[PDB]
RNA sequence: UUCAAAUGAGAACUUUGAAGACUGAAGUGGGGAAAGGUUCCACGUCAACAGCAGUUGGACGUGGGUUAGUCGAUCCUAAGA
RNA sequence: GUGAACAGCCUCUAGUUGAUAGAAUAAUGUAGAUAAGGGAAGUCGGCAAAAUAGAUCCGUAACUUCGGGAUAAGGAUUGGC
């Protein structure tokens, strides 16, 4: 809308810092149970809600 | 066998009682299948040049009696269909009529 | 030959729909203009003497410079990175070994297995479902006022 | 390969419709190659790029 | 009172090359030089010259640079050397024709 | 064609033939008796102002010379003014007898030709 | 909707060219308001999705990008709290 | 531009070619049409189906809260140059 607060823009970048999968060096430890990371969000399908 | 030999094509023949939505694309259709069974090959390509000529006059209005002359061409290599190939090209006529099929030599 | 030129031009034309190119600044070649030359029948004795005028660009195809480099080589090598520039890649440059690199790209195909499996759109979709219908299993359709069309 | 990204940049650079763009197949790597609005400009100087300027609307019969 | 206008056309790049007619055109421009309404009621009022390498034309009473564009674009195309024979203007009311770009 | 063609032209929907139209506008006593009859009903004209050419009759009295003004009756005249011609010119063209042929056109020429344009001028 | 070319292991659908088309300016255009929130764009890549294929994407992976003494809020007030 | 018009119809600037396709065209529909002669005859029922339909001129009844009814009904004409 081009006129979101600032705590509504920080809550935007928040989550678009947010948006990405996991790290591939993460597999490479010993004991692990990271397989893929279910918080990954995108627009189409998911929507915060603010 | 490198030939050329012009041939005369109708389209009232093979477009009769045919969709209107459609004819442009049954002309193309049976160009090609008149060109197959006339050749006896495998690959036929059709030109640019006839390709306007058919759709010029519209869409549902192609002209019956078009002049066209089909080429044998040999394949490049790694083909593996074989060397056969045949290559079609518009030319027009004053008239429609009073013309038949005539072989012209390469040149 | 009027009836054939007219038939040309007619079929030539095409003015109505989009456009017609300008002639004076369409490119050609005189190869394709020589015989348009001879049907006219005109001079070709001065007309070849501007194709010795192009011997100024045949020698320019030689460079030298190992002989232009000496062949495509190193595009295969620059081409093997996933992405170009120099910036920081958090998947590439967290793992250095290219065994490991290619470990865990296995990883990571064996991984998505089980989401391909479910159909999910990726590792991000998580539409769920619901087993029942409030609105699809229950009421009673009586007279009056219909649950639905 | 893909060029309705530099069909799209000559477009806006010459200032008209993103169907008014002419090509030549004939000599498709450098367009391919070119990706700045001074590349744009120089190969439109060289005239690897036509106007193809608006279609006759004529008024005679009006 | 009334003030004459020129006009000049060079075209010695090609007749030199040797696919012009000089002489044709000017004979074909006497002939057909149109001045209000019919063809060849000139009233001794245009006249034109022609020497070789560039053609001159003098005009007193109603001319203009568009239509000796189009009556020399219709003489190209009846003699059918258009895609071939390229007009341009040299200056103000000066013109001149040449070649194409076909640079293979 | 199922169009206005058959549904003007339909048979239930005919005007009067060009044969009879002639016969009677060359009859003079008839000229008059075509519109002085006694009185009508059934036609919307009432049997008042009936244009014989044009063959209707005008449902009213200041129509008719709106009518005779409009171009329709001028062409239904102009095509009266033709020659009638009936069946036997068309069997006399087509391979019979010729001499009966000429011999009633020199008559129409020589007694009717003037009379329709007699008739027309005394009526008008 | 048609043909050709190119890429490509593989082309009814990707790109370009050559044609035909339609939207017909109270548009399928040009901007925006609520809302949407990185989807805009570039580069490599297509197992998962675009009920069909996809060499393509509003998909995947990595990054770039919004500059206000004059534009709006911030200033004032209405029905109201 | 067509006209009374921001109707519909064609075109210009701009934009799109996206919605699974190919081979033949039987019965049973969808939306449309057409039909010789009779002209509403059965149909609960003149219901989807047809007729005048635009513009100019003439004359427009009963009734009346005298302001309407009224475009009442009907007739004559409609081109090109």
């Amino acid at each position: 809308a081009a006129q979101k607060s600032f705590r509504i823009k920080q809550k935007m970048a928040k989550a678009k810092k947010q948006n990405r999968p996991l790290p591939q060096w993460i597999r490479l430890r010993t004991n692990n149970t990271i397989r893929y990371n279910a918080k990954r969000r995108n627009w189409r399908r998911t929507k915060m809600n603010i | 066998d490198v030939v050329t030999r012009e041939y005369t094509i109708n389209l009232h023949k093979r477009l009769h009682g045919v969709s209107f939505k459609k004819r442009a694309p049954r002309a193309v259709k049976e160009i090609k299948k008149f060109a197959k069974l006339h050749m006896g090959t495998d690959d036929v390509r059709l030109a640019p040049e006839l390709n306007q000529a058919i759709w010029k006059r519209g869409v549902k209005g192609v002209e019956y009696r078009l002049r066209l002359r089909i080429s044998r061409k040999r394949n490049e290599e790694e083909d593996a269909k074989n060397p056969l190939f045949s290559y079609v090209e518009p030319v027009l006529v004053a008239s429609a009529k009073g013309l038949q099929t005539v072989v012209v030599e390469e040149d | 030959r009027q009836k054939t030129m007219i038939a040309e031009a007619r079929n030539r034309k095409s003015l109505k729909n989009k456009a017609i190119m300008p002639r004076s600044k369409l490119t050609k070649s005189f190869g394709k203009m020589e015989e348009h030359m001879s049907t006219l029948g005109h001079d070709m004795s001065a007309l070849q003497d501007k194709q010795n005028r192009a011997a100024r660009k045949n020698r320019y195809v030689e460079r030298g410079s190992d002989v232009v480099f000496g062949d495509q080589d190193a595009l295969t090598a620059s081409t093997e990175n996933g992405v170009k520039l120099r910036q920081t890649d958090r998947l590439l440059d967290g793992v250095a070994d290219g065994s490991m690199r290619s470990k865990a790209d296995r990883m990571a195909k064996m991984e998505r297995r089980e989401r391909n499996r479910h159909a999910k759109q990726g590792e991000s979709d998580r539409h769920n479902a619901v087993s029942l219908s409030k609105h699809l299993f229950s009421g009673k359709r009586g007279v009056g006022k219909t649950d639905f069309r | 390969a893909n060029l309705r990204t530099q069909k799209r940049l000559a477009a806006s650079v010459v200032g008209v419709g993103k169907r008014k763009v002419w090509l030549d197949p004939n000599e498709t790597s450098e367009i391919a190659q070119a990706n700045s609005r001074n590349a744009i400009r120089k190969l439109v100087k060289n005239g690897t790029i036509v106007k193809k300027a608006v279609t006759v609307h004529s008024k005679s019969r009006t | 009172q009334k003030i004459a206008k020129t006009f000049t056309v060079d075209v010695s790049s090609p007749t030199e090359n040797g696919v012009f007619d000089p002489a044709s055109y000017a004979k074909y421009l006497i002939d057909h030089i149109k001045v209000e309404g019919a063809v060849g009621n000139l009233g001794n009022a245009v006249t034109v010259t022609e020497d070789g390498t560039v053609v001159t034309v003098v005009s007193t009473a109603k001319f203009s640079g568009k239509y000796l564009k189009y009556l020399t674009k219709k003489y190209l195309k009846k003699n059918q050397l258009r895609d071939w024979i390229r007009f341009v203007s040299t200056k103000t009311n000066e013109y001149r024709l040449a070649f194409y770009q076909v640079t293979p | 064609m199922g169009r206005y063609s058959v549904k003007r032209y339909k048979t239930k929907r005919r005007t009067r033939d060009l044969d009879l139209i002639y016969n009677d506008l060359s009859t003079k006593e008839s000229v008059q008796k075509l519109l002085n009859q006694p009185l009508d009903e059934t036609k919307p004209g009432l049997g008042q102002h009936y244009c014989i050419h044009c063959a209707k009759y005008m449902e009213t009295a200041i129509a008719l010379k709106t009518h005779l003004k409009g171009k329709v009756h001028k062409r239904r005249v102009k095509e009266l003014r033709g020659v009638p011609y009936t069946q036997e010119v068309s069997d006399a063209a087509a391979g019979y007898n010729l001499n009966k042929f000429l011999n009633r056109v020199q008559e129409i020429t020589q007694s009717v030709g003037p009379e329709k344009e007699s008739n027309e001028a005394l009526l008008k």
